[PDB]
C-alpha cells in the first residue's frame, strides 16, 4: 500500500483528532449490529440482543479498544502493514476461523464510523485514502490465509 | 425480507434527506469515484471531477430512483423493474459496484445525518440499499 | 428472477441428480471442508474426514432441501423458509460461506454430470444456488 | 502461497494432462456466460448473443488460450505469482479496470471446468489443491489494484 503525501497527510490528521478511546468500540458495535452473523465469534461477550445492548457492552467497548489500536499501529507501519499483522493474521486465520471477508466489513464500518463523527471533514478524498488504508490492513490481516 | 422496523427505518432516514436527495447521490458517485477508480469506466463520458454537474444530475436521477423505491418498498422489483434490465442488459454493470456504491451511500448519509445514522438506522440503510441492489442485478 | 429456461435447465441437471442426491451433498461438503477450512467451524462436532457418517448424512438432508427447492422454484422463500432461520438466527452462518457450498456443488455436478454440465445448465445451476443462498441469509 | 509436495503432485499432474489448447476458451467461454456483465470487456469479439454463439467464438478460444498460458505460466512460479503477474496486473488495473473480484470468478469457472473434463480425477483433495493455486493467482494479479 501507498497512500500519496497528501493522502498521508489527510489520514494522520483526521487520525490525531480521533478519540481513541470509544471509536473501536462503536465500530465493533456496528460490525455486530449490521452484520448479525459476526456475533458468531462473540458469544462469549453475553448480552447482544438489541443494538442497544450491543452497543452498551464493555466487552465490546473494551475489545473495540484493542481494535482500534491495531489499526493506529498498521498506521504507522503503512510501509509494513503485513509484517505488524502477521501475528494477528495466524491468530484469526488458525484458531478464530474468521472469514476474511468480515475483515473488509470491519474497515468500512469504521469508514462509515468516521463519517458520521467527522462530518463534513470526511470528505470525499479524505474517504478516499481511508479506503486504502482499511484495504490495506484486511489484506496483511488475511495473509495468513492467502 | 425487510422487517417493518427496517422499513420505517428507512422511510424515516430518507424522510430527513430531503431536498438534498440530489445533492447526496452525486456526492456518493464522486466518493465512489475517488475511492474505487474502476468504477469509473461506466461514465467514461460523464465529467467525473469535483464540481461536474454531469455527476450532480445523475445523483439526482439515482437518488430519485432511491426515493422511488422507498415509496414501494413492498414491491420493490416492481418499481424498479425497468432500472434493472438498464444497469443488468445494456450497460452490464458489475454487481461489485453496487455494493461499492452502497457503502458510499452510507458513507454519504452517515455524513450528513449526524443523529440519524444510528446503528439501528444504519442496519436498516444497508439492508435497504442490499435490496435495490438484488433488483437492479436481477436480469 | 428465475428464468423459464433457467426453471427448466435446473429441473433436468437436478432430474438426472438421481438417488445420487444424498451422496453429491455430501460430497460438495467435503469438497467445501477441504478447500475453505474456515467453513469447518460450523461443524466442530461432526466427523469431516473422508468416510464420514456424519457428513454424508448432512449431505442428504441438504441435497433434500435442494430438491424440495427445486419443486418449489417459483415460491423458493416460502418453502426455504424454515431454513432461513435455521442458518441465519440459530446458526449465524456468515453469507460468503453459502457461496463457498454453492461453487463446490456446482464442482460436484460438473464432475458427476459430464454430458449435463452445459454452459448454459452452468449458468442455470448457479443462478439457481445463489437463488437458494439468497433465501436462507434472507433472515 | 505454499501448496505441498502432495499439492504440486495432484496439480502438476493434472495440470500435464490438460489440453492447453481449449481449456482455456472453456473457462473464459463459461466466464462469459456465467457471469455475463464481463461480455463488457469483449464487445470486440463479435457475437456473444448465446452460449453457444459465445464458445463457438474463435477470439474467445483464441483469447483463452492466452489466459490458460498465464496460469500455466503461474503454475512454474507457485514461489513468485506476485512477480509474474506483475505486467499483468498493471494491464488489468491501469488500462482495463477490471473488478479483481472477476479474477476470481475466472479462477472458478476454470475448478468447474477442470472438474467437468477430468470427472472422478478431480478428487476434493485435487480440488483444494487447485482452489490454492487459482486464488493465489487472483491475488498475484490483483496486486496492482492493492
Ligand atoms: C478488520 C480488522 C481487525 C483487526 C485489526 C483485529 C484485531 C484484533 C486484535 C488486536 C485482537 C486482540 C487479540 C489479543 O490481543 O488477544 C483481536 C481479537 C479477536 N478478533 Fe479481531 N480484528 C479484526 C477483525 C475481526 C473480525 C471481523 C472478527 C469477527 C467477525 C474478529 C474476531 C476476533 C475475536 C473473536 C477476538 C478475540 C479472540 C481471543 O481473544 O481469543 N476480528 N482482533
Ligand atoms: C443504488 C443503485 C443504483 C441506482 C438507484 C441507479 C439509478 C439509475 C438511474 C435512475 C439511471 C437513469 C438515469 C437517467 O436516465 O438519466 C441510471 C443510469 C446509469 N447508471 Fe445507475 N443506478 C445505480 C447503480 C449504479 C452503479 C453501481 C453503476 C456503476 C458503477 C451505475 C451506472 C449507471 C450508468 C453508467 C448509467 C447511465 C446514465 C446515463 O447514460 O446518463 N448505476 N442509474
Ligand atoms: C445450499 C445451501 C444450504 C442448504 C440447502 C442447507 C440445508 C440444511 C438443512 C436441511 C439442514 C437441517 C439438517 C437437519 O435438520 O438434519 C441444515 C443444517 C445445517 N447447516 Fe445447512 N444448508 C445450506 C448451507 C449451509 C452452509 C453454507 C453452512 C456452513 C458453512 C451450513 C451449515 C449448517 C449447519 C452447521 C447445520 C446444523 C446441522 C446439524 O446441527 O446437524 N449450511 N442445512
Ligand atoms: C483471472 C485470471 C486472468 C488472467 C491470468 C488473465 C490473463 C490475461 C492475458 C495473458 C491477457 C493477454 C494480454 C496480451 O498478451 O496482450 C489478458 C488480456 C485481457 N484480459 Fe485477462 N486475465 C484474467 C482475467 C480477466 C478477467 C476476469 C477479465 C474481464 C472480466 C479480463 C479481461 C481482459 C481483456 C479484455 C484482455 C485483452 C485486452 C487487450 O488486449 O488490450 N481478464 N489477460
Amino acid at each position: 500500500v501507498h497512500l500519496t503525501p497528501e493522502e498521508k497527510s489527510a489520514v494522520t490528521a483526521l487520525w490525531g483528532k480521533v478519540n481513541v478511546d470509544e471509536v473501536g468500540g462503536e465500530a465493533l458495535g456496528r460490525l455486530l449490529v449490521v452484520y448479525p452473523w459476526t456475533q458468531r465469534f462473540f458469544e462469549s461477550f453475553g448480552d447482544l440482543s438489541t443494538p442497544d445492548a450491543v452497543m452498551g457492552n464493555p466487552k465490546v467497548k473494551a475489545h473495540g479498544k484493542k481494535v482500534l489500536g491495531a489499526f493506529s499501529d498498521g498506521l504507522a507501519h503503512l510501509d509494513n502493514l503485513k509484517g505488524t499483522f502477521a501475528t494477528l493474521s495466524e491468530l484469526h486465520c488458525d484458531k478464530l476461523h474468521v472469514d476474511p471477508e468480515n475483515f473488509r466489513l470491519l474497515g468500512n464500518v469504521l469508514v462509515c464510523v468516521l463519517a458520521h463523527h467527522f462530518g463534513k471533514e470526511f470528505t470525499p478524498p479524505v474517504q478516499a485514502a481511508y479506503q486504502k488504508v482499511v484495504a490495506g490492513v484486511a489484506n496483511a490481516l488475511a495473509h495468513k490465509y492467502h | 425480507v425487510l422487517s417493518p422496523a427496517d422499513k420505517t427505518n428507512v422511510k424515516a432516514a430518507w424522510g430527513k434527506v430531503g431536498a438534498h436527495a440530489g445533492e447526496y447521490g452525486a456526492e456518493a458517485l464522486e466518493r465512489m469515484f475517488l475511492s474505487f477508480p474502476t468504477t469509473k469506466t461506466y461514465f467514461p463520458h460523464f465529467d467525473l471531477s469535483h464540481g461536474s454537474a454531469q455527476v450532480k444530475g445523475h445523483g439526482k436521477k439515482m437518488a430519485d430512483a432511491l426515493t422511488n423505491a422507498v415509496a414501494h418498498v413492498d414491491d420493490m422489483p416492481n418499481a424498479l423493474s425497468a432500472l434493472s434490465d438498464l444497469h443488468a442488459h445494456k450497460l452490464r454493470v458489475d454487481p461489485v459496484n453496487f455494493k461499492l456504491l452502497s457503502h458510499c451511500l452510507l458513507v454519504t448519509l452517515a455524513a450528513h445525518l449526524p443523529a440519524e445514522f444510528t446503528p439501528a438506522v444504519h442496519a436498516s440503510l444497508d439492508k435497504f440499499l442490499a435490496s435495490v441492489s438484488t433488483v437492479l442485478t436481477s436480469k
